[PDB]
C-alpha cells in the first residue's frame, strides 16, 4: 504493498512503454510486433489497475484513496498529487478496459503503426492522468495532453474531411482548456494561500460572484468537452471522421472527462454557483437529448449519426449532475460508464461495417445483414443497448436519472413535470433513428450494386470477442447495478450532502 | 569603486577566442575552418564554465560603477553564450556551403556575443551604448553576410536603417537622462538624482523604450524582424531571435528597474500596450506566412509578447517567469532553427508547403521540428508549456487578468500555425508529398558540419522535451537571479 | 426474415409504436414514485387514497 | 449485496488470456479480402 | 440544417474572422524601411502623448 | 447541405437561407425561452 506508487505507475507506464516503440524490431513493416507490444502494455496496465483496485481501494471510504503527493515544483505549488476517489475509480477502470479493447480493435492499421500505437499508449497514459491527479495545474496538463495525440490520430487515419475535423478539434479544445487554466488560477489565488490541490480548493469558501465567474469558465471548458449543444459542433466532424479505435476511446473516455470534472470542480468545489446554474444545466441536458436525437435521425452518414447519438446520451449525465439527489448523481456516473461501454461497442461495429462495405451513406448498403450475420447480430444487440433496454446498462442509469430528478424537492413542481416530460421524448426518439438505420443498413433485400464491388465478409473472432467483452459488463450492470454503484455510492453521498447545504 | 577584472573573465575568454579564430584564419586561411568552430565552441564553454565560480559570489559591482556581476547578469551572459554556442553548432556547414569564410563569420558572431554579454550587466550609459552598438553593428554585418543574395543585402540595409534610427533615438534618451540627472551616467546615480515624473523624463523613457523594443521586436518596432529573418542567413536569425532578444530583455530589466524606478507605472502601461498588441500581431500574422523563417519571425514577436507579460507584472515571480521562458525559448527556438537549417541544407527551400511528407525520408528532422514547434505552441510534456504556465501563474498573481487571457487566446491561435508545419511533416500522405521531399538526399551526417548539426539538434530537443518536467533546478537557478532586481 | 422489407418496416414500427406507450408508462411510473414513493401496486393503491383525500 | 472485487479479480485474468488468444484469431484483415490500411479513407 | 449552418457558422466565422486580420494585417509590414521608421517615430510620439494624460 | 438532402431526408427548400433562418430563430428561441423559464420558474 500500500506504500507503492500505484497511480503514478498507472499513468506513467504506458508513456514510458510508448517511448520504447521505435526501438522494437520490425522487418516486415506492417507493424505486428508493435501491435503485440501495445496490447501487452495495455493488458499489463489494466491488470495493475484492477490489482490496485481490488487490494488498496476501499468501497466504504468517501475520501481520496491510493493517495500520492510528490513535490514537483514547490515555487508555484506544482505537485504530482494523484488519488482515486469514487468519481475517479469507475472511470479509471473504464479507461483501462476501453483503451485495452481499443488497442485490440486497432489491429487492422498498417499505415503508420509505430506512430499509431505510440499515440494510443500516450493516450492510455494521459486519460487516466485526467481522472487520477488532484492538482489543478497537473489537471490542466493532463487535460491538454490529448491535444496532439487526438490531432494526429484524427488527421493521419480515418475520414475524408479529417484535416478540417482535426483542426477544429485542436483549436476548440485548446480554446476551452484556456478556461480550465483561467478558472484554476482564479480559484487557487483566492484568499491568502496558493495551494493548488483539488481537496484544498474544494475546502475553501469562495463568495458568490466569484463562484459564478469560475463556474462560467469551467462551464465553457466542460460544455465543450462534454457535448453541450451550443458548444458541440467539434464532435460530429471530429467523430464522424475517425477510425474505430480512435472513435472508441474518443467518445468512450474523452467525453467522460468533462463530466467527471463537472462533479469534481463544479459541484464539489462551487456549490453556491451550482445551485444557481443547475436549472440551466437541466435544460441543456434535455436539449442535448432531444436535439442530438433529431440530428442523429437526420444524418445520412453513419459515423456522424452515431456521433450525434453519443451527444444525445450525455444529456442524462447533465440532468443527473444538476439534480440534487443521491440517485440522480449515481445515475449520472452510471450513464458516463454505461455510455462509454455501449458507445465504444457501437463505434467498433460501425468501423467494422465500414471496413467491409467501404461506404458510410445509408442510401447505399442495403441488405448487408444477409452476408455479415454476426455484425448484424452484434450491431442489433449494441443498438438495443443504446435504446435504454432493461437488462442492459443503458436503462438503469436513465431510470435512476429520471427518478432522482423527479424526487428532487429542491425544484418546483411544474419545472420537474416539464423536464421529465421533455427528457422522456428521447425515449421515443432513440429507437426512431437507431432502428431506421438498422432497417436501412442491414435489413431488406441485398444491394447488388454494393456486393459486386466489395467483399461482404462476416466478423472475425476478434471482433466478436471485442463486442462480447463490451457487452458482458453492459448486461452485468443492467441486471445488477450495485456491481458499479457500490464503487461510488460513498463519495457521491459525500458530494450531494456537500451540495445540498446551499438550497433553501 | 574599485576595478574587479576577474568579473570580465567570460567576456575576456571570449575576446581571446575571437582573436585566436581571426588570427588562425589569417594564418591558415579557409583550411583553418576545419578546427576553429570547435575552438570557438570550447571558448564559449569555457566562458560558461567560468561563470560557475562567479555564481557563488556577492553582487560585486565590477568596474568603476560600470558593470554588475550579480546572478541576473550571469544568467543573461550564460543565455547569450549558449545562444552563440548553438549558433556556431548550426553554422558550420551552412556558411561553408555558401562559399563564404567561416572565421570572419565566427569573429563577427563572437563580437555580437561579447556585446550582448556586456549589455547583460551594464550601469554606465556609455557602456550600455557601446555594447548595444557592438551587438547592433555585428548584427548588421551578420545579416548581409551572404552578400551575393539580394535578400540578404536588402535585409542588411533595412536593418541598418531601422537600427541606426533606433540607436539615435536611444542615444537622445540617454543624453536626456545624462542632462536630467545633473551630470550622472551610472543608472543608480540617475535613480538617485531624479525621483519624480516630469515631462522630459517621460520623453527619455519612451526614447529608451523605443531603442530597447527595437531589440525586443515589440509591435510598433517589430517591422525589421520579418524582413531580416527572411533575408539574413538562418543561423544569424537564430542568434537574433534568441541571443539578441535576450540581450534586449537584459537591457530592459537592467535599465527600467535601475534608471527608472520612479515612472514604473508609465513604462508598465507602455509595455502593457506593447505586450498586448505584440501578442496579437505576432500570433495572427504568422497564420498567413508561407515561409518558415518569416513564420518564425512573427512567432518570435509573439513570444516576445509572452515574455513581456511577465516583464510588465513587476513582481519577483514575473521577472522569474520571464527568465525561465527565455531559458526554455533558447532550447525550443534553437531546435526549430536547427531543423530549418537541416532541411534547407538538403532541399534548398524554405516554404512550409515543401515540408510535406518528410516523415519517412528524415524521421529525426520531423521529430526535432515537431517537438520544438509544439513546445513553442505550449504542448504539455515539453518545456514551453511549463514556461507559459509560469508566465500565466505570475500574472494572475498580480492581477493582470486581461494579459493572461490574451496570452492564452493567442497561444491557442499559435497552435494552428505550428500544427500546420507538424501536419506538413507528419500528416501528409506519401502521394501528397512535395517536390523537395521526393528528391530528398540520403541522410548522411559526415560531410563537413552535419555531425555538429545533429549534436546540437539532439541536445536542444532533449532539452526542450525533458526540461519541462525537470524544471525545478531551472526554477531554482532562475529565482536567485531575481533577488538582484530592485523592488522585486 | 430480415431479407424482407415489409417485415423490417413492421418490426421497426412495432418497436416504435410500443415505445410511444412506454413513453407514458415510464412517465406515470416516475410520477407515481414521485407522488407515492413505493413502486408497489398495493402501496400506491392506498397511499394515493391517503394523498388525494388530503389537500 | 455481493462485492465487485472477487468478480473483477476472477474475470480479469480470463480477459487478459482471451485478449492474448483472440489476437491470434483474425481472418479478414490479414487476408486479401481487406482492401485498406486500417485508416477509414 | 440549423446545426450544420448556424452553429457551425458561428464556429467557422470565429475561425474565419481571425484569418482575414493577418491576411490584411500583414500589409502593415509592406517592405519599405522608411515607412517602418515612420511607424517607429509615430509610436514614440503616441507613447509620449498617451503617457502624459 | 446537399449531402443531407438525400434519401429519407429529402425536402425541397430545406437548405434555403429563409427556411434555415426561420428554423434557427424557432429552435434557438425555444432554447432561450426554456433557459429563461428555468431560471425563473425553478427555484435553485
Ligand atoms: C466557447 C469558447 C471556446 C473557445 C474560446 C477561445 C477561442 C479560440 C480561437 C482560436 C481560433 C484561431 C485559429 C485560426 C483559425 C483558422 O485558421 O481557421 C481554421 C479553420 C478553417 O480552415 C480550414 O482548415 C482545414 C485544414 S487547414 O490547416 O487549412 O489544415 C481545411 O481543410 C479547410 O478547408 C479550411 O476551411 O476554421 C476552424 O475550424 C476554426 C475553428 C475554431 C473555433 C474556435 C472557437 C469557436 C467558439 C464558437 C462558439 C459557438 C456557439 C454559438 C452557438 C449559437
Ligand atoms: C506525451 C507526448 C506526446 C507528444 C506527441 C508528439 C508526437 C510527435 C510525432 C512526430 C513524428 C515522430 C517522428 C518519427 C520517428 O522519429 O520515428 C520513426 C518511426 C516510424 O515508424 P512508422 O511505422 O510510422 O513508419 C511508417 C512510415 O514510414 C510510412 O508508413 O515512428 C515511431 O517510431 C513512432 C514515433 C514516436 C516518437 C515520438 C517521441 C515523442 C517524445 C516526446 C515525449 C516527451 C515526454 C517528456
Ligand atoms: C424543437 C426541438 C426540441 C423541443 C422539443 C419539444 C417541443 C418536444 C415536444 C414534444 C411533444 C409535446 C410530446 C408529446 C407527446 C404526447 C404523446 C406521445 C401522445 C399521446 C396520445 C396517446 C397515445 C393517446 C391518447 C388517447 C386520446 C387520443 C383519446 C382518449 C383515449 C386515449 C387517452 C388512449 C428542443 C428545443 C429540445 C431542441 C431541438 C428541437
Ligand atoms: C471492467 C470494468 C468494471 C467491471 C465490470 C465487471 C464487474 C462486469 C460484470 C459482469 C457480470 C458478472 C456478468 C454477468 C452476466 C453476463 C451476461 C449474462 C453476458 C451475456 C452475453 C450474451 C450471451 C451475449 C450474446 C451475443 C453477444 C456476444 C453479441 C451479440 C449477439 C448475442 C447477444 C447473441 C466496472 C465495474 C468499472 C464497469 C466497467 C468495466
Ligand atoms: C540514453 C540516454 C539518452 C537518451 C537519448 C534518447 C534517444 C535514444 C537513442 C536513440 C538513438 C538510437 O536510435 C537507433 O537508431 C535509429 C536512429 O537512426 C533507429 O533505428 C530504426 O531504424 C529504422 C528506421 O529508421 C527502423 O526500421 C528500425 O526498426 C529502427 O531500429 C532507432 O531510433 C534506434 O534503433
Amino acid at each position: 504493498m500500500s506504500t507503492f506508487p500505484w497511480l503514478t505507475t498507472i499513468i506513467l507506464f504506458p508513456i514510458v512503454a510508448a517511448l520504447a516503440i521505435p526501438f522494437i524490431p520490425d522487418p516486415t513493416g506492417k507493424g505486428r510486433p508493435i501491435r503485440w507490444y501495445a496490447l501487452a502494455v495495455g493488458l499489463i496496465d489494466f491488470a495493475l489497475i484492477v490489482y490496485a483496485f481490488t487490494n488498496f481501494y476501499d468501497l466504504n471510504t468517501p475520501g481520496m484513496q491510493l493517495w500520492e503527493s510528490y513535490d514537483w515544483i514547490p515555487e508555484i505549488g506544482l505537485r504530482w498529487s494523484v488519488g482515486a476517489d469514487g468519481l475517479s475509480m469507475p472511470l479509471i477502470l473504464l479507461t483501462g478496459f476501453i483503451t485495452t479493447l481499443a488497442i485490440l480493435a486497432a489491429w487492422p492499421v498498417t499505415l503508420k503503426p509505430r506512430l499509431f500505437y505510440f499515440l494510443m499508449l500516450a493516450m492510455y497514459g494521459g486519460q487516466i492522468a485526467v481522472f487520477a491527479v488532484q492538482d489543478m495545474l497537473v489537471f490542466f496538463l493532463a487535460w491538454e495532453l490529448e491535444l496532439i495525440p487526438v490531432y494526429l490520430l484524427l488527421a493521419i487515419w480515418g475520414g475524408h474531411k479529417r484535416q478540417y475535423a482535426a483542426t477544429k478539434f485542436i483549436l476548440y479544445t485548446a480554446g476551452s482548456s484556456l478556461f480550465i487554466l483561467v478558472a484554476g488560477l482564479a480559484m487557487a489565488f483566492y484568499g491568502d494561500t496558493v495551494s493548488f490541490d483539488m481537496q484544498t480548493l474544494a475546502a475553501k469558501d469562495y463568495a458568490l460572484g466569484f463562484q459564478l465567474l469560475v463556474y462560467a469558465g469551467f462551464l465553457v471548458a466542460y460544455g465543450v468537452k462534454l457535448p453541450i449543444v451550443p458548444l458541440h459542433t467539434w464532435l460530429p466532424d471530429a467523430h464522424g471522421e475517425a477510425t474505430a479505435p480512435v472513435h472508441m476511446l474518443l467518445a468512450g473516455i474523452l467525453l467522460k472527462m468533462g463530466g467527471y470534472a463537472l462533479i469534481r470542480m463544479n459541484v464539489d468545489m462551487l456549490p453556491a454557483a451550482h445551485a444557481k446554474f443547475a436549472p440551466v444545466l437541466v435544460i441543456l441536458g434535455v436539449v442535448n437529448i432531444i436535439y442530438a436525437a433529431l440530428t442523429s435521425y437526420a444524418q445520412r452518414n453513419l459515423k456522424r449519426k452515431i456521433a450525434y447519438s453519443s451527444i444525445s446520451h450525455i444529456g442524462f449525465v447533465l440532468i443527473g449532475i444538476a439534480s440534487f439527489t443521491n440517485l440522480g448523481m449515481s445515475g449520472a456516473v452510471l450513464q458516463m460508464v454505461s455510455h462509454g461501454l455501449i458507445g465504444a461497442s457501437l463505434f467498433f461495429l460501425v468501423g467494422a461495417t465500414y471496413d467491409r462495405t467501404h461506404t458510410l451513406i445509408l442510401e447505399e448498403m442495403g441488405g448487408v445483414g444477409q452476408k455479415m450475420k454476426k455484425i448484424f447480430a452484434m450491431f442489433t444487440a449494441c443498438s438495443l443497448a443504446s435504446l435504454a433496454l432493461p437488462g442492459m446498462s443503458g436503462f438503469v442509469a436513465e431510470l435512476m436519472v429520471f427518478i432522482g430528478f423527479a424526487t428532487s424537492d429542491a425544484y418546483s413542481l411544474p419545472f420537474r413535470v416539464i423536464v421529465v416530460f421533455l427528457a422522456a421524448v428521447g425515449v421515443i426518439l432513440t429507437p426512431i433513428y437507431l432502428l431506421s438505420m438498422l432497417r436501412e443498413i442491414f435489413y431488406g433485400p441485398e444491394n447488388k450494386e454494393l456486393v459486386e464491388h466489395e467483399a461482404l465478409v462476416d466478423a472475425e473472432p476478434r471482433e466478436v470477442f471485442i463486442i462480447a467483452c463490451l457487452l458482458v459488463p453492459i448486461i452485468g450492470i443492467g441486471l445488477y447495478p450495485k456491481l458499479l454503484t457500490q464503487i461510488y455510492d460513498a463519495t457521491t453521498g459525500q458530494v450531494i450532502a456537500r451540495a445540498r447545504e446551499v438550497l433553501p | 569603486g574599485q576595478l574587479n577584472a576577474g568579473t570580465i573573465l567570460p567576456e575576456t575568454i571570449l575576446i581571446v577566442t575571437l582573436l585566436v579564430v581571426l588570427l588562425a584564419d589569417l594564418i591558415q586561411g579557409r583550411q583553418a575552418d576545419r578546427w576553429t568552430p570547435y575552438f570557438a565552441i570550447v571558448g564559449l564553454g569555457g566562458a560558461i564554465a567560468t561563470m560557475i565560480p562567479l555564481w557563488t559570489q556577492p553582487a560585486t559591482i565590477s568596474f568603476f560603477g560600470s558593470f554588475i556581476s550579480d546572478h541576473l547578469s550571469l544568467f543573461f551572459r550564460g543565455l547569450i553564450a549558449l545562444s552563440a554556442l548553438g549558433t556556431i553548432l548550426m553554422s558550420i556547414r551552412y556558411v561553408e556551403q555558401t562559399g563564404s569564410s567561416l572565421g570572419e563569420f565566427m569573429t563577427i558572431l563572437l563580437t555580437a556575443t561579447v556585446g550582448g554579454m556586456f549589455i547583460a550587466g551594464a550601469q554606465e550609459l556609455v557602456f550600455i551604448f557601446v555594447a548595444l552598438e557592438t551587438l547592433s553593428i555585428a548584427s548588421y554585418l551578420l545579416t548581409g553576410y551572404t552578400k551575393r543574395d539580394s535578400r540578404s543585402n536588402e535585409a542588411a540595409l533595412k536593418y541598418l536603417l531601422i537600427g541606426a534610427a533606433s540607436s539615435a533615438i536611444f542615444l537622445y534618451g540617454s543624453s536626456l537622462l545624462y542632462g536630467l540627472s545633473g551630470g550622472h551616467t551610472q543608472l543608480p546615480a540617475i535613480a538617485q538624482a531624479l525621483s519624480s515624473e516630469s515631462l522630459g523624463l517621460v520623453v527619455a523613457l519612451v526614447f529608451v523604450i523605443a531603442g530597447i523594443s527595437f531589440k525586443i521586436s515589440a509591435v510598433p518596432f517589430h517591422q525589421w524582424t520579418p524582413d531580416v529573418y527572411e533575408g539574413a542567413p538562418t543561423p544569424v536569425v537564430a542568434f537574433l531571435s534568441v541571443g539578441s532578444k535576450a540581450a534586449g530583455f537584459a537591457l530592459a530589466i537592467r535599465f527600467l528597474t535601475l534608471a527608472f524606478p520612479s515612472v514604473t507605472d508609465q513604462w508598465q502601461l507602455i509595455f502593457t500596450v506593447l505586450a498586448i498588441l505584440s501578442m496579437i500581431l505576432g500570433n495572427v500574422v504568422a497564420l498567413a506566412q508561407t515561409s518558415m523563417k518569416r513564420m518564425l519571425a512573427y512567432s518570435s514577436i509573439g513570444q516576445a509578447g509572452f515574455v513581456m507579460i511577465g516583464f510588465v507584472v513587476g513582481t519577483e515571480a514575473g521577472y522569474a517567469s520571464m527568465l525561465f521562458y527565455l531559458l526554455v525559448y533558447l532550447f525550443m527556438n534553437l531546435g526549430a532553427f536547427t531543423c530549418v537549417i537541416l532541411f534547407s541544407l538538403r532541399t534548398g527551400t524554405d516554404q512550409i508547403s515543401e515540408y510535406a511528407g518528410l516523415y519517412q525520408k528524415d524521421p529525426l528532422l520531423t521529430l526535432g521540428l515537431s517537438l520544438c514547434l509544439l513546445s513553442l505552441g505550449g504542448i504539455p510534456p515539453l518545456a514551453g508549456f511549463f514556461g507559459k504556465i509560469y508566465l500565466f501563474w505570475a500574472g494572475w498573481q498580480a492581477g493582470a487578468y486581461g494579459l493572461v487571457l490574451l496570452g492564452l487566446l493567442t497561444s491557442v491561435i499559435s497552435i494552428y500555425y505550428y500544427i500546420r508545419v507538424v501536419k506538413m511533416m507528419v500528416v501528409k500522405e506519401p502521394q501528397e508529398m512535395s517536390e523537395a521531399v521526393r528528391n530528398y538526399p540520403e541522410v548522411s551526417w559526415s560531410s563537413f558540419g552535419l555531425r555538429p548539426l545533429q549534436v546540437g539538434l539532439v541536445m536542444t530537443v532533449i532539452a526542450t522535451s525533458l526540461a519541462g518536467i525537470l524544471a525545478n533546478p531551472l526554477f531554482n537557478l532562475v529565482n536567485t537571479a531575481v533577488w538582484d532586481v530592485p523592488q522585486l | 426474415w430480415y431479407d424482407r422489407k415489409s417485415a423490417a418496416e413492421a418490426a421497426q414500427k412495432a418497436f416504435v409504436t410500443n415505445r410511444v406507450g412506454d413513453f407514458g408508462l415510464l412517465l406515470g411510473m416516475v410520477g407515481l414514485f414521485w407522488a407515492t414513493g413505493t413502486f408497489d401496486f398495493a402501496g400506491m393503491g392506498d397511499r394515493l387514497t391517503e394523498l388525494v383525500n388530503t389537500g | 449485496v455481493i462485492s465487485v472485487k472477487p468478480i473483477l479479480l476472477a474475470m480479469t485474468p480470463v480477459f487478459i488470456l482471451l485478449c492474448l488468444f483472440f489476437g491470434t484469431r483474425n481472418g479478414f484483415y490479414d487476408t486479401d479480402q481487406y482492401h485498406g490500411n486500417g485508416s477509414a479513407h | 440544417e440549423v446545426d450544420y449552418n448556424v452553429v457551425d457558422g458561428v464556429v467557422n466565422l470565429t475561425g474565419f474572422v481571425t484569418m482575414v486580420t493577418g491576411e490584411g494585417l500583414k500589409y502593415l509590414q509592406n517592405g519599405r524601411a522608411q515607412f517602418y521608421a515612420l511607424i517607429v517615430l509615430l509610436a514614440v510620439l503616441g507613447f509620449v502623448i498617451f503617457s502624459v494624460q | 447541405a446537399t449531402d443531407f438532402n438525400r434519401g429519407i431526408m429529402k425536402f425541397d427548400g430545406a437548405d434555403s437561407p429563409a427556411m434555415i433562418a426561420i428554423s434557427a430563430v424557432l429552435i434557438l428561441g425555444f432554447i432561450a425561452a426554456l433557459i429563461w423559464w428555468a431560471l425563473h420558474t425553478a427555484y435553485a
